[PDB]
Order: structure tokens, then sequence, then C-alpha cells
């Protein structure tokens, strides 16, 4: 959650949507190749779990690491990344359009241009993770109730929006009461094994102190305290897209010797490889029938 | 007994009792 905390912290007042696994996916790649301080300093985010090309009902992931066509890599590192490595010419124009296409196809055309400006001719390597998710609500919102409800962008700024609603149902609710504000937390399950846990501050403006306290411990804690309750639900059907550069965030989180020349990726290549940017683009779409989400990140 | 998400909120997609698949903040409608 800390990376989210960080990203969300920088762009206060703006929609944000990230995918911790996708991000951790590449950081793990980098880890396998990292050595010295870079390694341990990056170990804090290592998880071989979602760092693969798996799938669990409605979520599918994919890993790909492209190396400089001229560099020579380590066998051991290559052993871990396994079936997800290729040597490409970065100065090659087509290359960029090759990658984007791969991510494009894979994410149902949701995250198309993963890479923007032509890929710098000096980039040593490019680690990538893509993820796709789409599942239907176990309890499809009543289409015959989706009306316009006012939304508080701020206590003053009012903006109508489509509000999905459903009554007469029971959901796992909970009314946490913490020193940093009070909120309600509910669970809208999707068919399968995944759900959406929404955290709604009780006051129309207490989200900040809450978010800056969102930790995996807390979240887990508050989630457990949830019990089957009867609540009428009103959640906005939205659809947003994101584009973030996690270099800033990650550095503040402690990853100082990870980006730039100080980066020690010795266990990856005899050459002097480096990565200067972490791109993360995302997509989500929530409506009264299903939820489609997807994201992709690359360490340029 | 009413959960009305008509103001900034946090949402998280996840595996029943597993890892967090996603996590975002809904601040503005952004008519996409």
């Amino acid at each position: 959650m800390d990376i989210f905390r960080e990203i969300a912290s920088s762009m206060k007042g703006e929609n944000v949507f990230i995918s911790p696994p996708s991000i951790s996916s590449v950081l793990t790649i980098l880890y396998y190749g990292a050595n010295g301080s870079t390694a341990e300093q990056l170990s804090k985010y290592v998880e071989k779990e979602a760092d693969k090309n798996k799938d669990d009902i409605s979520f599918k992931s994919m890993n790909k690491v492209y190396g400089r066509y001229s560099a020579v890599f380590k066998d051991s590192f290559l052993r871990k990344i396994g079936d997800n490595f290729q040597t490409v010419d970065f100065t090659d124009s087509r290359t960029v359009d090759a990658i984007n296409k791969s991510v494009d196809i894979f994410t149902e055309g949701k995250i198309n241009p993963l890479l923007d400006e032509p890929l710098s001719p000096d980039t040593s390597l490019l680690a990538i993770s893509a993820v796709y998710f789409k599942a239907k609500w176990l309890m499809p919102f009543e289409k015959e109730f989706t009306s316009d409800y006012p939304f508080y962008v701020s206590p003053t700024e009012m903006v109508d929006v489509s509000m999905m609603s459903m009554y007469g149902e029971a959901f796992n609710h909970a009314s946490v009461k913490e020193s940093f504000g009070n909120f309600s937390i509910i669970e809208l399950p999707y068919v399968g094994d995944t759900s959406m846990v929404v955290i709604l501050p009780d006051n129309i403006d207490g989200l900040e102190s809450i978010e800056q306290n969102l930790t995996d411990t807390n979240f887990k804690k508050w989630s457990d305290s949830m019990d089957a309750m009867f609540i009428d639900v009103h959640i906005p059907k939205f659809k947003v897209t994101g584009s973030y550069n996690l270099v800033d965030a990650l550095v503040k989180l402690g990853l100082t010797e990870v980006f730039g020349s100080t980066g020690d990726y010795s266990n990856m290549s005899n050459s002097d490889v480096s990565v200067d940017a972490m791109i993360h683009k995302t997509y989500i779409d929530v409506n009264e029938e299903y939820t489609e989400a997807a994201a992709a990140t690359s360490a340029l | 007994n009413e959960f009305s998400a008509d103001h900034p909120f946090i949402y998280v997609i996840r595996h029943v009792d597993g890892k967090i698949l996603f996590v975002g903040r809904y601040s503005s409608p952004t008519t996409n």
C-alpha cells in the first residue's frame, strides 16, 4: 500500500488507480538481476507469486524482459526470468511498436500505447508486466435504478454522476472508528474468487487522513472486522485511465541506489545495464454488470 | 444502513482472501 500511499500522496485531489502486483512483478525481475545494496534495497518488494504469467478465474498476468541487443547476460539471472526474455535492438524504431502491440493484444486493447515517446537508443534493458481483470458482479446492480446523484468532488464543487444502486441485499459491512477519521467499509463480490472492498469516509471530506493511514495491516484488520449486514448500496459507475512514473515514489520509499547509474544489476549482465524510468499505465471500467480492469508497467 | 459513495473514496479489488489485485482513489467523475 505504501507505493499507493506515495503515488496518491503526490497527486492529491486526482483519480489514481494502480496494480501492486504488476509493479511488484517487475521490481522482482530487477531484483533477480540486482546485486550489492541495490538487491537488498529492492528485496523489500520481492514476490515470485504474481511475478509470473498466471491466472486465477478473472485475473491474468504476463511478464516480459527485453535486453539490449548488444549486451551479454548471466545464465543464472536468465534461469529465474526463464520464458520471458529476448534480446532486442532498442534503436530499432519498430521495436517499440512491437512491444506496445504485445501489451495491446494481451490486455484486450485496454492498455494500448504502453510506451510513448520512441524508446531511448541508450536504454540497456526493458522489464515489463501486464495484467488483465474482468468479472461480473455476483449481484448485478439494478439497471432500473441507475439515476444521476450529486457527487462531492469537494465540499463546494458539486458534479452529478451516474450512480449504480441496489437494495434489499446483504453485504459484508463494517463501521470502523479510528482516531484518523471514521469510515464504512463494504465488500461487493464478483463471481469467482475476487471482490471489491470500498472504503468510504463517513464525513464528506475525511478521505485524506484515512488514505495516509492505509496499510496492508490496517486494511487486513478492517476487512476481517466485516460482518454480513443489510445495507442499501449506491456506488458510482465509473471508468478511468492512469499513467504514472514510479521513479519519484519508489526513491522516496527507500530505493535510492536502484535507478540511475548507481544501480547495480551485476547479477544480470556483464555489461553495465541501468534503468532510469518505471512506467505504469492503467485502466478500469465499473458498471452495473461487470468490472473490466487492466494495467501494465515497464522499467525502461 | 446506507452506503452512498457520493464523495472521495478508496476501492480495492482482490482475491477473496488473497493479494490485492488493484487499488485506487475515486476523486472526480472524469467523463471518459
